[PDB]
């Protein structure tokens, strides 16, 4: 056919807090996530988890062998640090802005790392909450990451839009307006 | 054809971040398969094994020890080897064919005028063509019949992260008369080519 | 079919600036004749004769007392008239028949990289069609047959001044293998289509 | 076929120094400007001035019948005198720049009010020329006009040029680099 790549066994350990994250994509699409604090596959496009299994143990077993090498290679590194990165953002409709027509929000967040961050949206400059979504921290080859977030509107009012981007390698958090 | 594999991430011999990377790269499909794995320490790959190679390898100083002790562990070395068809071959012609490879979003196309202008200087005529799945997609301005190709501008992809893309193509126009433009849309989800269109 | 003719500027009634412009706009050639005729002063049009209107029509008040007696001249506004015949109609189908219409001039394709980058992010290919007149043209960007349209990005058109044209086309790519990519080139002069090769 | 517009006629006429100019162009082009001064049809494409003619006297007329008009107009205005514009220029490659390669540099210059111009090209910073062309002033539709020159060279020494617009409803020459 074409040029596919899938992603399969991804894994991530961070460790002052012991959190890691462990996913599988298609051509840069998120296939699904374990989740990890509670043992299960958590599939993005629910049809494809009612088709396709991917038992959890897989996933658990990449991620104790990261806690694993982690403990090793941070030693071996005599204990090197990761330096921080200052992300990037985008804010954009997902569809034909129409006055009155819902549409669904996306900021995309770039050049992240680590795999901390807190993206928030508010018309406001204090939070609002429904058809709020986020995506795994997706995978770059320069092995920094990127997320997305939504959010569910309807256009005309309070109309003011911003995407807020904490991260220490970063300072006011990033609003980027829309 | 139903259970998706994944790539295991070996054990090393007895703010901090690492990443193991499995990567599965298809050419023409299956025809040319190749595997690689990479183990990050932050932002630096250390190890890595490919296909192509045969073998670890390590990237950096970080990584010389594991390469020598992993090659040296038939166990692991030879798991390693044949995760490109246990996992990849494996992944790609038993889910992936079931499920990626078979999805077909039909795109929406929809003409605008530029939020607010057709000023300074020559009319801005947008197509946006949204939410189709897969990326392969042909979009082109008409003029009345004629394949408009000056003054057009299109888009890089934008992949909006939930298994779906949107493309915009743009067209400076100094326009006249009953002159229709049709927006060509042709994608593999469509059996015959979507078309809009707009008049003066 | 040999002489040129003109519009004949009318006499009014007995860092400073005028210009008088005779215009003729042909639809389908000349199935259908449009004759007009301003007169400037400085840059603002005082009166005007359109073949729409039939006669002479002050645009501003600079302009009420040369309609007025022009109109009332049947000498000028009979010969005025005319002109649409005497000088369109005459200077299409005769002068610019046997010249402008017949020049066909064959473009030069060829594709550069970007003068020194190909970098921060997606490299750019450059299509540059130069030196063909008349304007109509078809370029298209193709990657191993299959039509280029996402990334691609043309200029608006480039009025050399001396008969000829250009235009650039350009086209970001993340490339990859024995890829070809084809700038194909569709001109009025042309026979069949010219076209450029180039390959990673 | 498609739109065509001929420009049949077209005189320009200024009072201090009964400096005038006539012109014909097809879609855009010159055709011709009959050189007043000596009274003879120079055709921008000389093929052209083989096959079809324009006796000088027509546009000689119009000269004189806009001489005339100007007249008339100022006083009818109360004389009053040309509002002046600031143009604005664009350097330009007629062809592919190749290193060593023969080529022509154009200067586009727009919004000219007065069709009064010096437009001068240097590398230097004083003159230089041998290939320097000018087209007459071409009209716009706001009654504006806009004249093009040229420079012949080949690419890689002294390389840096400049064309000069001096134009009074304007200060520093335009130095526009190239
Ligand atoms: C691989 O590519 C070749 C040539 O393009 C083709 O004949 C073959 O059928 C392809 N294989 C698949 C699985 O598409
Ligand atoms: C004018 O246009 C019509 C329809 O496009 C066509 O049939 C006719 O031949 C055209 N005339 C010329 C002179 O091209």
């Amino acid at each position: 056919e074409a040029d596919h790549v899938g992603f399969y066994g991804t894994t991530v350990y961070q460790s002052p807090g012991d959190i890691g994250q462990y996913t599988h994509e298609f051509d840069g699409d998120e296939l699904f996530y374990v989740d990890l604090d509670k043992k299960k596959t958590v599939w993005r496009l629910p049809e494809f988890g009612q088709l396709i299994l991917f038992e959890p143990q897989g996933g658990l077993q990449n991620i104790a062998a990261e806690k694993h090498n982690l403990g090793i290679l941070t030693k071996r590194s005599n204990f090197t640090p990761a330096t921080n990165e200052a992300p990037q953002a985008t804010v954009f409709p997902k569809s034909p802005v129409l006055l009155g027509q819902p549409n669904t929000l996306i900021c995309f967040v770039d050049n992240i790392f680590p795999p901390v961050i807190n993206i928030t949206w508010l018309r406001n400059s204090k939070s609002v909450t429904d058809g709020v979504y986020e995506t795994s921290f997706l995978v770059n080859r320069d092995h920094s990451f990127h997320k997305l977030s939504y959010l569910t509107f309807i256009p005309s009012d309070d109309d003011i839009y911003d995407c807020k981007v904490e991260h220490w390698g970063l300072e006011e958090p990033v609003l980027k307006h829309w | 054809r139903g259970i998706s594999q994944a790539v295991h991430a070996a054990h090393a011999e007895i703010h901090f971040v690492v990443q193991f990377k499995g990567e599965c790269y298809y050419t023409n499909g299956t025809q040319r398969i190749r595997l690689v794995t990479r183990y990050i320490y932050n932002r630096e790959e250390y190890v890595r094994y490919d296909s192509d190679v045969g073998e670890y390898r390590a990237v950096t100083e970080l990584g010389r020890p594991d390469a020598e002790y992993w090659n040296s562990q038939p166990e692991i070395l030879d798991r390693t080897r044949a995760e490109v068809d246990t996992a990849c071959r494996h992944n790609y012609e038993g889910p992936e064919t079931s499920t990626s490879l078979r999805r077909l979003e039909q795109p929406n196309v929809a003409i605008s005028l530029s939020r607010t202008e057709a000023l300074n200087h020559h009319n801005t005529l947008v197509c946006s063509v949204t939410d189709f799945y897969p990326a392969k997609i042909k979009v082109r301005w008409f003029r009345n019949g004629q394949e408009e190709t000056v003054g057009v501008s299109s888009t890089q992809l934008i992949r909006n992260g939930d298994w779906t893309f949107q493309v915009l193509v743009m067209l400076e126009m100094t326009p006249h008369q009953g002159e229709v433009y049709t927006c060509h849309v042709e994608h593999p989800s469509l059996k015959s080519p979507i078309t809009v269109e707009w008049s003066s």
